[PDB]
RNA sequence: AAAAAAA
RNA sequence: GGCGACUCUCUGGUCUGUAACUGACGCUGAGGAGCGAAAGCGCGCCGUAAACGAUGAGUGCUAAGUGUUAGGGGGUUUCCGCCCCUUAGUGCUGCAGCUAACGCAUUAAGCACUCCGCCUGGGGAGU
C-alpha cells in the first residue's frame, strides 16, 4: 500500500490527466479512500482538488 | 419507433414501478409489481421486479429498443433483478446508475 | 386464468416436464401475447395459492407433487440435524429433523417429504424413505463400554456409535484406530452395527492423522504384488532395440524446469526463435505408455488409482516410485522414451505446424522455477553463468509465453490469481513453516507451454474424429451465475451477457476493471462460488476457464491416468495407424467408465489433499493462542465471519465473539450489518485478529474482532 | 433427565416369554398374580385346543395385530392443538399391546376371563375384534391429523 | 468455502 | 463562535530553515473598544449564552513508549524505501511529583516566577 504520487516522484498533480486521475476514482465516480490507494495525505488533498476540477469541465463524471 | 432509452426503476420497500423513456424523457412503456397483480409482501420481492422490468421491457422493444440506460432510486431489494431482467429481456445496459437521495 | 390453470397444470402435470421459471414456460408453453402475459402472473399467484404448483427458491414452478419427492443428497450437521442437496441443485435446502431424519447418514441418498409448516426460513424436510444407503464404511477410535464395544467415528458427523461385537474386535483396543465394514445400519433408537477392519494403531499416533484420513477419504495406498513384480521387471535404462523408430533428440537443448521437490518429471521443454520471428517449441512427455501397456499389472492400478495424491508429508503416486522417479523421469543427462509435440508458432500465438512423434531425449539440465526467475526477472549473472548455454534459450521461451498468454487473454481466458498456499513440513510430519505458493514467470512460462500443446493435441484428434479423451470445463451455473450477476451491479458494473451464455471475456473484463480497489476480492470471491469445476469427458465440449473449444490433459501421464490414457491412443491412432472401426468402438466403450472413475478420483484427491492441508495448517497454530494478525474478511456467512491470514489460513468468527453488537448479514450486499452500535463488516476489508481456539482434530481456527 | 430402567420381569416359566408374564402381571388384579397366573395357562389351553397351533404362535399373531405404530399426542403450542403423529416405542408398542389386549378381554360377553381372554387372543390373531380396532382406530385418527408431526 | 493450471 | 463543491479577486495568521539586520523593541492587562449562538426581536439592535476541552495568559524546568499532521537535517540507498536525529502541532499509554479521591502527568491538574479574572455554607435570589 504505496502513495503513487511519492513513489514516482511526482510532485503536482494535473486536473487535466484524465486517465491518471482515473485510476483513484470508483466507476461510479466516488474518489477512493486513502486507506485504500494508499496515497499519502499531502496528495490526497492535491488529488482531490484536481479531481473536482476534472469533474467541473466534464474529463471525470460525478458519483453514481 | 426509437432505439436508445433510459429506465427509470423505483424499487421501494413497498412496490417496484418500472418506467422506460427515451432519451428526452418521454415515457414510451411502464409496468409495476402493483400492475403485476402481486399484492402486499409480494410487491416488495425481486421477483415482481424482474416482473414489472420485463413487462416494460418487452413493451418498449415493440417500439423497437435495443440499448438501455437505467437510473434506480429507491432502497427496495428489486433493482438487481429488474435490471438483470432488462439485460434478460435482450435490452442491453450501457450506464448504470443510483440516484437515491 | 382457469383454462390456462388448467393448461399449465397438464402441462406441468406430463412425465417429462421438469422445472420451469416464468420465462421458460411461456416458450414451451408458448405465448407472445402482451395481454396474455398480463395474464399469466395472476394465474401463477393463484395456482400457487391453491398449492397446486411450488415456487422452488430459484423461480422455477413446479407441482407441490414434483418437488414433494426431492430425493436430495444428506446434507446432514455434526450437531444431529441436516439439510439435503437436490438432484437437480436450483432447489434450496430442505431441513431435516433429529426426529425425523429417520436412519440417515451424511451423504447418503432420501427420498424426504415436504411439511405443510416451517418454524423458519426453510422448507421443512422429513426422511420417509432411504432411497440409497451411501456410508457404505467409517473409520474411527474403538472404545469399550459396559462390557462391550463401540467405535466412534472420526467425523462428528454421524453423532450415533457403531456397535463392535466381539468377533468383530480384531485388536481394536482402547487407543487403536480402525475401518469399519458396518455389517448393519440404524433403526429407529437402535446404531448401527460393524466390524474392525484396518488396525491403523493407536489414535494417538504422530502419522496416524495422516494413515486416519487416508482410510477416511478411501484414498488408495500399496501397490498390489503383480504391479510390484512387473515394477520390478521394468528395465533401469533403455534397451537399444526400443531406440528404433524414435527421433533422436539428445545433441539438442532440452530441460527441464520443475519445482525444487519434484522428482517425477512428466515434461521437457526446448525453444528456437526462427528469422520470420515465430518460435518452434518443443514438448517432450515421459513415454509412460511404452512402460506401461494396456491391461498390464500397473496398468489396472493405475485406473484404480486415477491419479496420483500429494498430501503434506507424502505422495501416494499413481505408478510406482521404481517407474515414476528412475525410468518414467526425464531425470538430467540420460536418453529418455519420449512422446514428443514439436510446434511452429507465429507472433499471434497460433500453431501454424504441429507434429507429433515418438522419441529420446538427454536432459541437458535439470532447473528449478526460482532459478529461471532469477535468470529472466532479476537478471542474475550467476546463475547465468552457471547456466550459460540455456541462457539463450530462456529468453526465446519468456518471449513465446508472453505471445501464448497475450493470445490467451485476448481469446478471453479467465486469469484468477487466488493465492495458493504450499504447507512445508519436515520427514517426521512436524509443520516448520507455511508460506504461499507463488506463480511467477517461470511458472507461468510452463504453464502456457503445457496448454499450447494441450490444445494442439486436443485440436488434432477433433479434427480426426476418432474417440478420444477431452478435459471439459462447462459453462457456470446459471442460477449461482445470476446471484454474481447481481452481486456486481451493487457496484455498478455491467456485464455484457446473460446468465445462460455469457462469454469467458466478459467475466474476465470485471476482474481487470476491479484490480485495486474496494470490490476486487468481494467480486472475485462471489465468481468463483457461481464456477464449476473440470472434469475429463469423451465429448469435445470445451474449457470454460481457458475460453477454448479444444482442450486435453497430455503433458503429465506419471500422474493422471487420463494423460497415459492420451498417450496410448497417440500411438494408436498416429504411431500405429489404427484408426479402423473396430478399435474406434473398442475406445468408444471404454472412455466414459475411465473419464468418470478418473474424474471421481481427481475431486477424490483434491478433497484430500485439502483436508491435510488445513489438518497440518491448525498443527502450525497450536502455538499461535493470543497472537493478533492483521488479516481480511474473507467470507462473511450468518452463522460468523471468515478471516484469511495474509498465508492463506482461515478461521470463524461467530456472534459470540462479536461482543460488542448483534450483526446480521445482508445477503444481496455480502456483509456484517450491527445496529446496536451501529457497524459494518463487509468482506475484503483489512482488519485484526486473535487466535482464540485452533481445534486441530476438527480442524477449526476460531478468531476474535479485535477490530478493523 | 435420565430414562429409569424398566423393572425387569421374569420369563414365563412355561411359554419362557418376559412378554406373556408382562400379560400376567397386566392381568394380575389386588397382588392376586395367581389367579392371573392360573387365568392365562387356562386362555392359553383353550386357544390350543380350539386352534391346534402353539399358543405362542398365536398369542405374538394376536400381539403384532393390537401393537400401535403411531399415535397421537396433544401439542398446545400458542394455538396448535396439533394431534402430533409419534411413533411408539417397542416398549410402549407392548404396553399398549398388553393393555388393550386385557382392557377389552375383560370387556367381552363370555362368561368366564380365560375365555374371555382366549377369544380376545384369537380375534386379535385373525386381525380382527375390538382391540385390533383400537390400534385402528387411533392410526385412522393419526392419518386424519397426519399433516403436522 | 475452496477457479483454472501445476506439484 | 466557527470554517468543507469549483474558480478567480482581495486579505489575515501560523510553521520550518538560515542568521543578514535591530538590539529587550518584552509579558500580563482593571477600565475601554471590537468580534460574538437557537436567543429575543424589529439587514439593524440586542449580544446574555454546557459562549464549559467543566481547566486564564506568558515563561523556564522535570522519565519514557507509541501514533498522526506540516517542515528540516542525515544515513545508506539510484530517488523511492527503511533507519536515526530534530522543530511545531495533535492523540494514546505511562514515571517522578501532585491529588480528598477520581485522576493529571513535557498539550500538567508537577516544580517555579509575573500579571489578570474569580470564590468564601445552602436557601431566600440572580429576587
Amino acid at each position: 500500500k504505496v502513495c503513487y504520487f511519492t513513489s514516482n516522484g511526482i510532485t503536482h498533480i494535473d486536473y487535466k490527466d484524465v486517465d491518471l486521475l482515473k485510476k483513484f476514482v470508483s466507476e461510479r465516480g466516488k474518489i477512493l479512500p486513502r486507506r485504500v490507494t494508499g496515497t499519502n495525505a499531502k496528495y490526497q488533498r492535491k488529488l482531490t482538488a484536481a479531481i473536482k476540477r476534472a469533474r467541473q469541465m466534464a474529463l471525470l463524471p460525478y458519483v453514481s | 419507433n426509437i432505439e436508445s432509452g433510459i429506465a427509470h426503476i423505483r424499487s421501494t420497500f413497498n412496490n417496484t414501478i418500472v418506467t422506460i423513456t427515451d432519451t428526452h424523457g418521454n415515457a414510451i412503456s411502464w409496468s409495476s409489481a402493483g400492475a403485476l397483480g402481486f399484492r402486499g409482501s409480494r410487491k416488495s420481492t425481486p421477483f415482481a421486479a424482474q416482473m414489472a422490468a420485463e413487462t416494460a421491457a418487452k413493451g418498449s422493444i415493440e417500439h423497437g429498443l435495443k440499448t438501455l440506460e437505467v437510473t434506480v432510486k429507491g432502497p427496495g431489494s428489486g433493482r438487481e433483478a429488474a435490471i438483470r431482467a432488462l439485460q434478460a429481456a435482450g435490452l442491453e445496459v450501457t450506464a448504470i446508475r443510483d440516484v437515491t437521495p | 386464468k382457469e383454462a390456462f390453470m388448467e393448461k399449465l397444470l397438464s402441462f406441468m402435470k406430463e412425465e417429462a416436464y421438469k422445472p420451469l421459471t416464468v420465462q421458460e414456460l411461456e416458450e414451451m408453453l408458448n405465448i407472445t401475447e402482451a395481454e396474455e402475459f398480463k395474464e399469466l402472473v395472476k394465474a401463477l399467484v393463484a395456482l400457487e395459492e391453491k398449492g397446486l404448483i411450488v415456487r422452488t427458491r430459484s423461480d422455477r414452478y413446479g407441482i407441490p407433487e414434483k418437488m414433494n419427492l426431492i430425493k436430495g443428497k444428506i446434507s446432514a450437521h455434526a450437531k444431529g440435524f441436516a439439510f439435503l442437496l437436490p438432484e437437480d441443485t436450483s432447489l434450496s435446502d430442505v431441513f431435516i429433523p433429529p426426529n425425523e431424519l429417520n436412519t440417515a447418514m451424511n451423504g447418503d441418498i432420501v427420498m424426504v417429504r415436504l411439511n405443510s409448516q416451517s418454524s423458519g426460513s426453510r422448507q421443512e424436510g422429513t426422511v420417509i424413505r432411504i432411497l440409497e444407503r451411501a456410508i457404505q464404511r467409517v473409520v474411527g477410535t474403538y472404545t469399550e463400554t459396559r462390557n462391550f464395544g463401540f467405535v466412534i467415528p472420526d467425523d462428528k458427523k454421524i453423532t450415533s456409535d457403531i456397535f463392535i461385537p466381539k468377533n468383530g474386535k480384531n485388536g481394536a483396543a482402547e487407543g487403536h484406530k480402525v475401518v469399519v465394514k458396518l455389517t448393519s445400519y440404524p433403526e429407529g433408537r437402535m446404531n448401527a452395527e460393524g466390524e474392525v477392519e484396518t488396525i491403523l494403531g493407536h489414535k494417538n499416533d504422530p502419522g496416524i492423522d495422516i494413515l486416519s484420513v487416508i482410510h477416511k477419504h478411501g484414498l488408495p495406498g500399496e501397490f498390489p504384488a503383480d504391479a510390484m513384480e512387473q515394477a520390478s521387471s521394468t528395465p533401469d535404462t533403455i534397451d537399444e532395440k526400443d531406440l528404433k523408430d524414435r527421433r533422436d533428440l539428445r545433441d539438442q537443448v532440452i530441460v527441464t524446469i520443475d519445482g525444487a521437490d519434484a522428482k517425477d518429471l512428466d515434461d521437457a521443454v526446448t525453444v528456437t526463435k526462427l528469422d520470420d520471428g515465430s518460435y518452434k517449441l518443443g514438448v517432450h512427455i515421459a513415454d509412460v505408455s511404452h512402460y506401461v501397456t494396456e491391461n498390464s499389472p500397473i496398468d489396472k492400478e493405475a485406473l484404480e488409482r486415477g491419479t496420483s495424491v500429494y498430501l503434506v508429508d507424502r505422495v501416494i503416486p499413481m505408478i510406482p516410485h521404481r517407474l515414476s522417479n528412475g525410468i518414467c523421469s526425464l531425470n538430467p543427462k540420460v536418453d529418455r522414451l519420449t512422446l514428443s509435440c514439436e510446434m511452429t508458432i507465429n507472433s499471434q500465438g497460433q500453431v501454424t505446424e504441429h507434429e507429433i512423434f515418438q522419441s529420446v531425449i538427454k536432459t541437458t539440465e535439470r532447473m528449478t522455477y526460482s532459478d529461471v526467475n532469477k535468470i529472466l526477472v532479476d537478471d542474475d549473472e550467476e546463475l547465468k553463468q552457471k547456466y550459460e548455454p540455456l541462457v539463450p534459450m530462456f529468453k526465446d521461451m519468456e518471449r513465446l509465453a508472453q505471445i501464448l498468454r497475450d493470445k490467451r487473454m485476448d481469446r478471453g481466458a479467465v486469469d484468477f490469481d487466488f493465492k495458493e498456499a504450499k504447507v512445508l513440513v519436515d520427514d517426521e510430519g512436524a509443520v516448520k513453516d507455511v508460506v504461499i505458493r507463488e506463480r511467477s514467470v517461470a511458472e507461468k512460462l510452463i504453464e502456457e507451454f503445457m496448454l499450447v500443446a494441450n490444445e494442439t493435441v486436443a485440436e488434432h484428434f477433433h479434427w480426426m474424429n476418432v474417440p478420444f479423451i477431452y478435459r471439459i470445463h462447462e459453462e457456470p451455473n446459471a442460477e449461482k451465475l445470476q446471484k454474481f450477476l447481481e452481486f456486481v451491479t451493487t457496484f455498478g458494473y455491467v456485464v455484457k451477457g446473460t446468465a445462460g451464455n455469457i462469454h469467458p471475456r466478459a467475466l474476465q473484463s470485471i476482474l481487470d476493471a476491479v484490480r485495486d480497489r474496494p470490490e476486487e476480492t468481494v467480486i472475485s470471491t462471489v465468481m468463483l462460488r457461481s464456477m464449476k469445476q473440470a472434469k475429463y469427458d469423451p465429448q469435445s465440449l470445451g474449457h470454460f476457464g481457458l475460453s477454448t473449444e479444444f482442450y486435453t490433459h497430455f503433458t503429465s501421464p506419471i500422474r493422471r491416468y487420463p494423460d497415459l490414457i492420451v498417450h496410448r491412443l497417440i500411438r494408436t491412432y498416429l504411431i500405429n495407424g489404427k484408426v479402423d472401426e473396430a478399435t474406434q468402438e473398442k475406445w468408444a466403450e471404454r472412455l466414459p467408465d475411465i473419464a468418470e472413475h478418473t474424474s471421481s478420483m481427481e475431486r477424490r484427491a483434491v478433497d484430500a489433499e485439502r483436508e491435510t492441508d488445513d489438518l497440518k495448517k491448525a498443527e502450525y497454530m497450536l502455538d499461535k493462542i493470543g497472537e493478533e494478525f492483521d488479516g481480511m474478511i474473507s467470507s462473511v456467512t450468518n452463522f460468523g465471519m471468515f478471516v484469511e491470514l495474509p498465508n492463506t489460513i482461515e478461521g470463524l468468527v461467530h456472534v459470540s465473539f462479536m461482543t460488542d453488537d448483534y450483526y446480521r448479514f445482508d445477503e444481496q450486499h455480502f456483509a456484517m450489518i450491527g445496529e446496536r452500535t451501529g457497524n459494518v463488516f463487509r468482506i475484503g476489508d483489512e482488519i485484526t485478529v486473535k487466535v482464540v481456539d485452533v481445534n486441530k482434530d476438527e480442524r477449526n481456527i476460531d478468531f476474535e474482532i479485535v477490530g478493523m | 433427565k435420565g430414562p429409569v430402567a424398566k423393572r425387569d420381569v421374569l420369563p414365563d416359566p412355561i411359554y419362557n416369554s418376559k412378554l406373556v408374564s408382562r400379560l400376567i402381571n397386566k392381568m394380575m388384579i389386588d397382588g392376586k398374580k395367581g389367579k392371573s397366573q392360573t387365568i392365562l395357562y387356562k386362555s392359553f389351553d383353550i386357544i390350543k385346543e380350539r386352534t391346534g397351533n402353539d399358543a405362542m404362535e398365536v398369542f405374538e399373531q394376536a400381539l403384532k395385530n393390537i401393537m400401535p405404530v403411531l399415535e397421537v399426542k396433544a401439542r398446545r403450542v400458542g394455538g396448535a392443538n396439533y394431534q402430533v403423529p409419534v411413533e411408539v416405542r417397542p416398549e410402549r408398542r407392548t404396553t399398549l399391546g398388553l393393555r388393550w389386549l386385557v382392557n377389552y378381554a375383560r370387556l367381552r360377553g363370555e362368561k368366564t376371563m380365560e375365555e374371555r381372554l382366549a377369544n380376545e387372543i384369537l380375534d386379535a390373531a385373525n386381525n380382527t375384534g375390538a382391540a385390533v380396532k383400537k390400534r385402528e382406530d387411533t392410526h385412522k385418527m393419526a392419518e386424519a391429523n397426519k399433516a403436522f408431526a
